[PDB]
């Protein structure tokens, strides 16, 4: 196996096995994971109420590798247009999630690592400093956690 | 448009989500 | 922060990939597979192994060598998979009744032994026997 | 039949039954 990062990884993978046992009996590892694990709960929520939202986003869309970043910028930009709150957030990141897995299942897998990367860009971004002044992503884990 | 109207019903889901829970 | 917002996007990614059969990593496909191990794991055996975690009787005065004593009796004679997902099991549940018992001290103590344990005692029998990489083929 | 050997020795033949399976 790969040697050059067994230190961290070994490390990462006791915190995984950890938080997730944890999280099972009702605990938190850390902030960090909490807030992961409110956002895969809201995530599965916002896509369990609006499944409709996103079928065929590949075909409505017409996705391809060199159509694909200005078609997900467009998106995002609508969506935030005028303003931001949580509930959009979570769109975002079901969005996101929906274009990747639907890219993956047509066959554009290189996708999966450029929208990652256009989701980080655009949270740091755009998203960060309106999740500052209202209360950072504790204050989603208050509202949306459980 | 696809984009946009896509978009749309996101952002109206996205705030109907956001008034339940929060 | 920039840098938590990026394991946001990839432990959401990673979370959304995986619920349809794909994989955003091999360390993601490793720590799935462990965590399924461990469930099925803890689901076989509950009620053989009900009480033997209390019955160890924790404290931060005795926690470690409580810890040492199980791993090394535990691997005492070899390693393979199955021992390995015990003994992170193991450490799950001494973790989840360290927070039970009002010791939460422990469990960043006890991650530390387990990593520990990891790197220095598992990970040379890990090197011989496929790496991690078996492990998700076997158990994945 | 101390507490910490009883665990272990359940948590080997466990392990190596869930490792045959």
């Amino acid at each position: 196996g790969p040697l050059g990062s067994m230190s961290q990884s070994n490390r990462e993978l006791v915190v995984d096995f950890l938080s997730y046992k944890l999280s099972q009996k009702g605990y938190s590892w850390s902030q960090m994971a909490a807030v992961k694990q409110a956002l895969r709960e809201a995530g599965d929520e916002f896509e369990l109420r609006y499944r409709r939202a996103f079928s065929d986003l590949t075909s409505q869309l017409h996705i391809t590798p060199g159509t694909a970043y200005q078609s997900f910028e467009q998106v995002v930009n609508e969506l935030f247009r005028d303003g931001v709150n949580w509930g959009r957030i979570v769109a975002f990141f079901s969005f996101g999630g929906a274009l990747c897995v639907e890219s993956v299942d047509k066959e554009m897998q290189v996708l999966v690592s450029r929208i990652a990367a256009w989701m980080a860009t655009y949270l740091n971004d755009h998203l960060e400093p309106w999740i500052q002044e209202n209360g950072g992503w504790d204050t989603f884990v208050e509202l949306y956690g459980n | 448009r696809p984009e946009i109207r896509i978009a749309q019903e996101l952002r109206r889901x996205g705030d109907e989500f956001n008034a339940t829970y929060a």
